């Protein structure tokens, strides 16, 4: 039987977590804002010649519920830590996310991938070097995506699966 | 020669594509004839208009409840249920067409199409066909499934018949 | 004086019961008038025919999207959005009626009815009413909610108006 | 807020786990057989004057999937162990379920209630004192129920919640 991979998409609100997930699962774009309470998806794929089953938890970034992320981090295998290229606070929030997962699962080597969505945007506030810098300290990759054109969507999720296989 | 049937699949009323199946009348003539007759609707009832009520990515797509349209019903052309014809054929991989049931000798009209190998169903579900054309339609149907099978859109057999 | 409005709730088209609300026009006259006018439809649009798209047992029932009917739309009688009027009233318990939003000063027509105390929403959503009669109908609506709010049946406002 | 209780309904296929749960949640009796894959429900109730939130997992009794009960047994807080009073085999399956839950939870003290369902049916094969004896030997309560008449439906779930509170 094919292996199952439990991926968790995290990040602040409106950064595009659902827009990325729906593009992967449904191959269409959600232009309207439908804020997520919590959603789960299933998708079978071939990554590097192996058929595998992706279990994807799409989470809510509302700060009021930041104390409740412990449960889904204890069950998840890999984490797609999403900020937006035009949201400085979302960049600063990634530290609390990583420290949460480190403490929840009791490890410093947890598969993660940094995703900078809204690459198509005609603005910016977060540079790519600082992304790769924090990524080089944790030991994780970085991918720029756009759910409107589907750029980098497949790459983002597949890189995280490859990171789980190493652990 | 084995008969061929087609489904025209629609998603929330929008056409998705045609799937065709070869039915193994040479190995399971009674089970194949049931599915063939229900596809044409020649007995006055059948699959046209019914939905796929359970789709689980990585495993299968299940449909065929045309009497209650809620996953509990369906009927064969020999009565509400009929016996297990044989278990010669196995669930060897994607595209396999096989009969759903609620235990031994409870074949009605509900069927399922594998999207992977489901070998632990061998000897428990009668395999009677395989996808001939349009496997990618079946694969596209997976995107509307879920872990427990509930579908996010209404997947219907908008039309069906024998080729 | 505080006006009183009513919803006649249906489940899959079958009538369920009437819920009435007192609208605190004495504390939030602008927010109360928006809900009152949308309940009567006197502006040419309103809640009649729309559904409760989110029901989370133990917390609240949310509805009010009559423009898109998917939980992302709605509009007020003052335009697409209007400002938070004040936060005098708090989410003190079951039956509280309050404005949904997507950030500060994005009130439209979406609302929610509390089925328990939700004090972490105080200062963030404008409370403007409370269930007067028919709290049992709101409790009955919870039979079709879920953990993330997806409803298992279609819960609609079949009729609404002012008492 | 109110306390949330993670309840799991277990037992052989066709004993009425889903019928019991839907009666609790929707006050409606499903007379048709819709075999469960997995389903979760929520309901707020008042038990002994305190409001709480029931989270109920409806499980699959198929024996082919018995080695896959591990994850839901680890997260569940209390277990409704259902057999049907007209199905001797389902009563015998109860022992295997309890042994699993003990083995998965690494404990002899797990909140559990034994439920004999379908007590409206005229021809039982398991006698009430027989299930009472097994419940006593387990140190857990026993309740006879009917998802058809609603007899003991609220009682079974509420007694499970009371068992969990004492476990605290
Ligand atoms: C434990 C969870 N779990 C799984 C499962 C299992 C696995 N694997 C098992 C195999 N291992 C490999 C060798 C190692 C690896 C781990 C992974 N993840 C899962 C899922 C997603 O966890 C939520 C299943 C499964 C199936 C049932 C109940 C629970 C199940 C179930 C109930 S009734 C039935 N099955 C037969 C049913 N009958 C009716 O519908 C009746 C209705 C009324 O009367 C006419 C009509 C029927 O005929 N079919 C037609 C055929 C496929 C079949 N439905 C179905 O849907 O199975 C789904 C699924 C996912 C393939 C199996
Ligand atoms: C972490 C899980 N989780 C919870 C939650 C929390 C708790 N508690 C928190 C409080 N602790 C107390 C100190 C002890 C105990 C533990 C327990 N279990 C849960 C749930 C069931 O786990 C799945 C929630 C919650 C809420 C959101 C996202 C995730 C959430 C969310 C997204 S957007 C929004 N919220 C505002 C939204 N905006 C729009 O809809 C916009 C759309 C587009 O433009 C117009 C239109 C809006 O106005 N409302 C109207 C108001 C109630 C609100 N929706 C809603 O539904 O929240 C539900 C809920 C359950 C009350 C909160
Ligand atoms: N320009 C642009 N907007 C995006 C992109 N991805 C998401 N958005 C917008 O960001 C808003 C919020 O998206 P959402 O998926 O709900 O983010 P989430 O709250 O983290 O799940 C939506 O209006 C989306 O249209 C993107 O790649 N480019
Ligand atoms: N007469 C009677 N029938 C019941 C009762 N509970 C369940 N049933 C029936 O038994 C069958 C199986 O019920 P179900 O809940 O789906 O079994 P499950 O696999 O344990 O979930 C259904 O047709 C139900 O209608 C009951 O208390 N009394
Ligand atoms: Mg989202
Ligand atoms: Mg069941």
């Amino acid at each position: 039987g094919m292996t199952e991979y439990k991926l968790v998409v995290v990040g602040a609100c409106g950064v595009g977590k659902s827009a990325l997930t729906i593009q992967l699962i449904q191959n269409h774009f959600v232009d309207e804002y439908d804020p997520t309470i919590e959603d789960s998806y299933r998708k079978q794929v071939v990554i590097d010649g192996e058929t595998c089953l992706l279990d994807i938890l799409d989470t809510a970034g509302q700060e009021e519920y930041s104390a409740m992320r412990d449960q889904y981090m204890r069950t998840g295998e890999g984490f797609l830590c999403v900020f937006a290229i035009n949201n400085t606070k979302s960049f600063e929030d990634i530290h609390h996310y990583r420290e949460q997962i480190k403490r929840v699962k009791d490890s410093e080597d947890v598969p993660m991938v940094l995703v900078g969505n809204k690459c198509d945007l005609p603005s910016r506030t977060v540079d790519t070097k600082q992304a790769q810098d924090l990524a080089r300290s944790y030991g994780i990759p970085f991918i720029e995506t756009s759910a409107k054109t589907r750029q980098g969507v497949d790459d983002a999720f597949y890189t995280l699966v490859r990171e789980i296989r190493k652990h | 020669v084995n008969p061929t049937v087609f489904f025209d699949i629609a998603v929330d009323g929008e056409p998705l594509g045609r799937v065709s199946f070869e039915l193994f009348a040479d190995k399971v003539p009674k089970t194949a004839e049931n599915f063939r007759a229900l596809s044409t609707g020649e007995k006055g009832f059948g699959y046209k208009g019914s939905c796929f009520h359970r789709i689980i990515p990585g495993f299968m797509c299940q449909g065929g409840d045309f009497t209650r349209h809620n996953g509990t019903g369906g009927k064969s052309i020999y009565g509400e249920k009929f016996e297990d014809e044989n278990f010669i054929l196995k669930h060897t991989g994607p595209g396999i067409l096989s009969m759903a049931n609620a235990g031994p000798n409870t074949n009605g009209s509900q069927f399922f199409i594998c999207t992977a190998k489901t070998e632990w169903l061998d000897g428990k579900h009668v395999v009677f066909g395989k996808v001939k054309e349009g496997m990618n339609i079946v694969e596209a149907m997976e995107r509307f499934g879920s872990r427990n099978g509930k579908t996010s859109k209404k997947i219907t057999i908008a039309d069906c018949g024998q080729l």
